[PDB]
RNA sequence: AAUUAUAUAACUUAUCUAUUAUAUAGUAUAAGUUUGAAAUUUCGGUUGGGGUGACC
RNA sequence: UCUCCAGGCAUACGCGUAUAACAACUCGGAUAACCAUUGUUAGUUAAUCAGAAUAGGCAAUAAUCACACUAUAAAUUA
RNA sequence: GAGCUACCUAAAAACAAUUUUAUGAAUCAACUCGUCUAUGUGGCAAAAUAGUGAGAAGAUUUUUAGGUAGAGGUGAAAAGCCU
RNA sequence: AACUAAUCCUAGCCCUAGCCCUACACAAAUAUAAUUAUACUAUUAUAUAAAUCAAAACAUUUAUCCUACUAAAAGUAUUGGAGAAAGAAAUUCGUAAGGAGCUAUAGAACUAGUACCGCAAGGGAAAGAUGAAAGACUAAUUAAAAGUAAGAACAAGCAAAG
């Protein structure tokens, strides 16, 4: 009987209501405990492909109008609404975005570097080695997986030839063609990691069941007699 | 605590959990209707 | 501890629950809950004028029961197509093509009253 | 019911709702069954009872219980009994007649009296008559009185009894029409529209 | 022991028997000995000459073997230039 | 395809019967499996001129891979069936 | 029509009306006029059950018979 | 009680009463006869008679099929007789040790293959044995031709038989349209499996598939009684007249 | 503890495809090996009773 | 009429005639009176209480007297 | 078999007065719980009564419908709970 | 000098023989929370039987269970921790309505799959007795069980025996 809440096919910027899951699958049995209950939430559609272009519209650089910049309750960072054309869209804030403000969001390549502001969407090609990037995809046209949470900023250490070497947040590097966009500046909330829970029953406000209360190398042949 | 209450009546519940719909549903409640009705019940569910 | 031999109407359950007790619809529930009662779906009683009527309710000890020869239909044929057919035949007006004319109906379609299936009640 | 016991008192009565209740389960009485054809008794007719109280002296059936074997003799095989006993008042003492079965009695030829046995056999119409074994002779159908009480030639109609010929007046005119189709013509009702079709199923 | 088949409804022989004891008609049984064939190198001349011997068998032994086997076993055997034609039968047996 | 044998002996059934199986005849062990097989080639007459393998109507030996795969699924080749040999012999003793 | 019923048994099934056919119901096709196999067990079962009432049925007409002859 | 016949006869007397009884007769035959699949998966014996080696004398032996579980996923395929083989195995094959379930399963592939007579190419679950038969028969269509139902041991296998066996007993010119001659050669080539067109038409048929077929066959709506009287009564009358 | 263990995981050889100059890829399966989620079974004897020892 | 006690009236869920009158005085109430028992006859009334056309397009801005006021757990067919 | 109970999902409810403040704060009802003693021990009760107590705007309590099932489920682990 | 009680005979049942079946019965309702006159949400068995138990434990194994004609070949050949046990074939033979059964604690559980118990799957009773006639007023028969009553007891004791 359990049919997923994510059954909306069209993008809207309205909040669409979520149910909980419980931590139990389609089956109705646990598959991760520890959460359960919480507040009420709703979900706002976030857009993580930068560069979608509007319906009918050619595929060239535009330019977006932030509108506000808004606590979202599922995620560490927060969210601004984006204005441009006759679309609105929800997306991922960076650290200094504030409403009014101007963001780029670029597919021209740069074959020389291009002088980098926070908030602006660029090909990984256009920016030049060493800039704070955030919302990384994996390939192009993918959309954005990689530093998407609050304050995480990954570097971009080198490009060679069609490809360029990227500095996850967990200090893994990983490899990505120069095509894929990435967004410049850090994610925003970086205080988010100085936030103090206090007291059992605020993270019984988010969701959280509390821990249960429940309480291996075989030595070779040789070595048995020393154990 | 006292015991021995823990019938609780619904008539909602007790349709849907042993009633003709839901035994028909599964090819092994279709069994119990016919063991029932084999054996000659004048109820063959709720 | 629930009655599981008696029926199940609609003074039983919640107030959700509710079902007829075999009255036939006379009408349509559209959206918004409106009741449209159609006239075409309440019965009319055909009732005939009985001034003048020599039949009541018994009949006389003294009258003679007759034998008792349900009607089949070999005697519905016999005593009201056999007449036509037989001396139309001898006049030699008389086809396998015109059997509606003695009264034969192909299909039941476009009648008022269907003998099958039945779309009258008693 | 398989305990129903058949007895003198007519079933449905008060007293056999008495004497046979749902929860009685008492002995089946054994009868040696006759076919419809064999059973040759009928009330009205004379018969003489072969042995008994009263063996030798010829009466009148007045009652049949088939399922016992039982022919019923009026003021015969008579016991003694107080009807209508009261508190107050001890009652008047009446003879009731018992029952006699089949094989203790014998039906009796007409012009000579005697315990002639019969056997069934067709005539020249057809109709089946009882014959005596000896003597060849018709025992003709006695006439009894209806069991309701109703006389036909004593009956007078009163209200709401149709009359004789009324009620053998001929009105039916074979055709291929319903009733429906016949009482709208004749009423003369008019309906033009046609039912949608149905999917039967 | 079977005593009463699913099948066949007789008993059934105990194929142990069969494979180790041979039966004279008379009655009794022959075996071997236990251990004839075993380290022979520490066994004295005397003891291996005492284990290569055919020995009878005591009247209980005799009598679960009887037990033991149906009666196809205790039929006489007519085995042209059998070696054992002398001895199922007793000869000068007073007791 | 895999072959396997019973461990355990079935026994006879008679002429018109069919033998009764226990759950002890359920146990099997692989005698062969055909896929480990050394694999046989596969013979075809052309019905054209193919690169490295020869003229129209030559008998060739190749590969079942090759011969499934390419050669009758393009229809470069045919069966080397008796008849189909005899029209092509035909055709090259006129030739 | 007759039709065999999930339990097993022929029925007579009464047709009704509906104004679209059947193929396009959805209340219609949830209904089912077959038994699965596993019903098999219980076809047998119930002309064992017969066929053990009719033979006690016969069994006692005999005997009844016997107490009549014996009486008469 | 007891029944009056054994319960492995039923099915005979179902096929024997009723409907079934107004089955086609070669029909039927399909139905009665049992055939044992060619062995698969177990070595035949060659001989009837093999040598005892422990007593040394001359014994019967016997071919006793390993039973196969046919998953219905195969139906829908081209397995070549191939099936599942549920049994046991002892582990580390003595057995004193631990006997324990053991499922052998056919090796499956996809593959496409053509038909002549149907002129379409089907995409088929297929084992290397199929294919190896195919190639012994000289042609898919052949191999569909010869090898028996119990062989093929496939509803989908049977069903390209029936269209091929009517294919080429109707002489269909909807093969290769346009090309009379290459239509021509291909029912010459396949011609010695023709038959008749009554009987191509109930093969490969389940029970119920052919019943429903029957069914069909000898539906009628019921005659109005007034013309079965008046047919009566024109023969009468006609007779009369004579 | 003994006996197993197509639970997962891995490799190896075949089988089947792709390619390639022999070759690296994959893999509706079979046969091995490694790992062990599990499964099945058991708890010799004599010694005011319990450590160890011992003994048969 | 007096003396004294202090969860009552509705609805939901549930129950299924225990409802009311009469007649009975066996069974049932842990005893009587009387009936909750037995038999017979009756009853609960609703357009407001309560239950039971199609296809597209689109949504940033809580609640709390909603103003001020901040906040955090970020919150309702048109 | 989850109408009890454990946990969960969805839709709903309840919290006076007083003091603090801006609260898993305080006093104390309704409500939830069950500390200590007595009565009871075939009892009113197969776990209650009478007192005395703990919490009482919260990890609170309650209602309705749904989910997870025995080689398993649930578990703020008592090997608790699953009529 | 009698209360409680007792007596009873047929309701049916049992095992065979024989036999394929064609019983599947008005109108209406019903797979919707069955038995609710019409659309909404469409509909669908199972991969190998396991274990107990026997082997005086248990670990391969353990008749029937898991059926293919009778009598013989034969408990033979064979198979097996070669233990417990298991066990063929070739071949031969083969033409056919009854009761030293039960009679109400028995015989079917059965007067009924009911009452009643259980949320459910499921479990599952007890009992009747006049006569030809009750349109003869529903009878009789029996120092007869334990239990009582008629009629409490009267120094002293396994309660009796001499
Ligand atoms: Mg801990
Ligand atoms: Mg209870
Ligand atoms: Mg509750
Ligand atoms: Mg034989
Ligand atoms: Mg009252
Ligand atoms: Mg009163
Ligand atoms: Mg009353
Ligand atoms: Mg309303
Ligand atoms: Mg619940
Ligand atoms: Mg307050
Ligand atoms: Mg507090
Ligand atoms: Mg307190
Ligand atoms: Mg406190
Ligand atoms: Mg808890
Ligand atoms: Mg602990
Ligand atoms: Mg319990
Ligand atoms: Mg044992
Ligand atoms: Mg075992
Ligand atoms: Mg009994
Ligand atoms: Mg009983
Ligand atoms: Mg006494
Ligand atoms: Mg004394």
């Amino acid at each position: 009987k359990f049919v997923s809440w994510k059954s909306r096919t069209k993008y809207t910027v309205k909040p669409v209501k979520m149910r909980k899951s419980g931590g139990r699958d389609h089956t109705g049995r646990i598959r991760v405990h520890g959460i359960g209950g919480g507040h009420k939430q709703n979900y706002r559609m976030i857009d993580f492909l930068r560069f979608r272009p509007e319906k009918e519209k050619a595929p060239e650089p535009f330019e977006e109008k932030v509108v506000v910049v808004r606590y979202d309750p599922c995620r560490s960072a927060d969210i601004a609404l984006v204005a441009g054309g006759s679309r609105k869209r929800w997306i991922i804030a960076t650290e200094n975005m504030k409403a009014g403000d101007t963001i780029l969001n670029s597919n021209h390549i740069g074959r020389m570097a291009v002088a980098a502001q926070e908030g602006d969407a660029h090909p990984l090609g256009a920016l030049p080695v060493g800039t704070l990037i955030n919302n990384v995809e994996s390939e192009p046209g993918r959309g954005a997986q990689y530093i998407r949470a609050a304050g995480t900023c990954g570097v971009l250490l080198r490009k060679v030839n069609g490809t360029a070497i990227i500095q996850l947040p967990s200090k893994r590097q990983m490899q990505v063609l120069e095509s894929c966009t990435a967004t410049v500046g850090r994610v925003s909330n970086v205080n988010h990691n100085q936030r103090v829970i206090g007291k059992a029953g605020r993270n019984r406000w988010l969701g959280k069941r509390p821990n249960s209360g429940l309480w291996k190398i075989r030595p070779l042949p040789p070595m048995k007699s020393y154990v | 605590r006292a015991r021995g209450n823990e019938y609780q009546p619904s008539n909602i519940k007790r349709k849907h959990k042993h009633g003709w719909v839901r035994r028909l549903s599964t090819p092994a409640g279709v069994q119990v209707i016919l063991r029932r009705m084999l054996k000659g019940r004048k109820s063959l569910s709720h | 501890g629930a009655d599981r031999m008696s029926k199940w109407t609609s003074k039983r359950g919640p107030r959700t629950f509710t079902k007829s007790r075999g009255a036939k619809k006379t009408g349509i529930y559209t959206s918004d809950r409106k009741f449209v009662q159609i006239k075409e779906m309440v019965p009319e009683f055909v009732v005939p004028d009985l001034t003048g009527f020599k039949l009541k309710p018994y009949v006389n000890y003294r009258a003679p029961a007759g034998i008792d020869t349900p009607l089949t239909a070999k005697a519905l044929f016999q005593e009201t197509v056999a007449p036509a057919i037989e001396k139309d035949f001898k006049e030699g007006t008389f086809d396998a093509n015109n059997l509606e004319k003695y009264g034969f109906e192909p299909t039941q379609e476009g009648k008022l009253f269907q003998l099958y299936p039945k779309n009258f009640p008693r | 019911s398989p305990f129903y016991r058949y007895g003198m008192s007519r079933p449905g009565s008060i007293a056999d709702k008495r004497k046979n209740p749902p929860w009685s389960r008492r002995r089946p009485v054994v009868v040696e069954p006759i076919s419809d054809e064999d059973w040759h008794l009928f009330c009205g007719d004379m018969v003489e009872i072969l042995e008994g109280k009263d063996a030798g002296k010829q009466g009148k059936v007045v009652q049949v219980v088939r399922q016992r074997n039982w022919v019923v003799l009026e003021g015969l095989n008579t016991h003694y009994r107080y009807i209508g006993r009261t508190k107050d008042h001890r009652g008047t003492m009446i003879a009731s007649e018992a029952p006699l079965l089949h094989h203790q009695v014998k039906l009796v030829d007409p012009v000579d009296r005697k315990p002639t046995e019969i056997q069934w056999r067709f005539t020249e119409a057809g109709e089946r008559v009882r014959v005596s074994t000896r003597s060849g002779r018709i025992i003709p159908k006695p006439e009894f009185p209806r069991a309701d009480g109703i006389v036909p030639e004593t009956w007078t109609d009163g209200p709401k009894d149709t009359s004789v010929e009324d009620a053998l007046e001929r009105t039916y005119v074979p055709r291929l029409k319903t009733l429906e189709e016949d009482v709208m013509e004749a009423m003369g009702i008019q309906e033009t529209r046609r039912f949608k079709k149905v999917y039967w199923y | 022991l079977t005593y009463c088949s699913t099948r066949k409804g007789k008993r059934k022989t105990v194929k142990s028997v069969v494979h180790r004891f041979l039966r004279l008609h008379s009655g009794l049984w022959l075996r071997r000995k236990a251990g004839y064939k075993k380290k022979l190198w520490k066994k004295s001349t005397a003891r291996k000459k005492r284990l290569r011997e055919f020995v009878f068998c005591s009247k209980t032994q005799s009598k679960l073997l009887d037990k033991m086997t149906t009666s196809f076993w205790k039929r006489r055997n007519w085995y042209a230039g059998d070696p054992y034609q002398m001895y199922h039968d007793r000869t000068n047996l007073r007791v | 395809t895999v072959i396997v044998e019973r461990w355990w002996k079935v026994p006879l059934a008679g002429e018109g019967r069919k033998p009764h199986l226990h759950r002890r005849h359920r146990v099997y062990k692989l005698v062969e499996d055909t896929k480990h097989r050394p694999k046989d080639n596969l013979e075809l007459i052309l019905t054209q001129s193919v690169d490295e393998i020869g003229v129209r109507g030559d008998l060739v030996s190749v590969k079942k891979s090759v011969g499934r795969n390419k050669l009758l699924s393009q229809g470069l080749a045919v069966y080397a069936s008796p008849e189909n040999r005899k029209l092509f012999e035909e055709e090259k003793s006129l030739r | 029509a007759w039709r065999r019923d999930i339990f097993g048994r022929i029925v007579w099934h009464k047709f009704k009306q509906w104004p679209i056919p059947w193929y396009l119901n959805k209340r219609y096709n949830r209904r089912r006029f077959f038994a699965m196999p596993y019903v098999d067990r219980f076809i047998r079962l119930r002309i064992e059950k017969h066929a053990r009432i009719e033979a006690r049925k016969r069994s006692l007409q005999k005997k009844k018979e016997k107490i009549l002859h014996a009486k008469f | 009680p007891l029944h009056r016949y054994p319960v492995h006869l039923w099915q005979k007397l179902r096929l024997r009463q009723g409907i079934c009884a107004r089955l086609p007769a070669h029909f039927l035959r399909s139905l009665e006869e049992e055939r044992t699949p060619t062995p698969v998966h177990y070595k035949p014996h060659g001989t009837k008679f093999k040598i005892n080696p422990k007593n040394g004398q001359r014994e019967r032996v016997e071919d006793v099929p390993i039973p196969v579980h046919y998953p219905p996923e195969s139906q829908q395929g081209l397995w070549g007789g191939e099936g599942l083989i549920l049994g046991y195995r002892y582990a580390n094959n003595d057995k004193l040790s631990k006997r324990v379930k053991k499922v052998w399963k056919p090796q499956l592939f996809t593959r496409e293959l053509y038909s002549e007579i149907l002129d379409k190419k089907f995409t088929v679950t297929v084992t290397m044995r199929t294919l190896d038969l195919i190639d012994e028969a000289y042609g898919f269509d052949f191999y569909i031709l010869k090898t028996p139902k119990e062989d093929l041991g496939s509803k989908f296998g049977m069903d390209l038989k029936r269209g091929m066996l009517l294919r080429l007993a109707r002489q269909d010119p909807h093969l290769h349209p346009e090309n009379p001659e290459r239509r021509a050669a291909i029912y010459d080539k396949y011609r010695s499996f023709v038959i008749p067109e009554a009987e191509a038409e109930w093969v490969g048929l389940t029970l119920e598939e052919a019943l429903e077929k029957q069914r069909l066959l000898e539906e009628k709506d019921p005659v109005p009684l007034f013309k079965v009287y008046v047919e009566e009564l024109v023969q009468r009358l006609q007779e009369q007249v004579l």
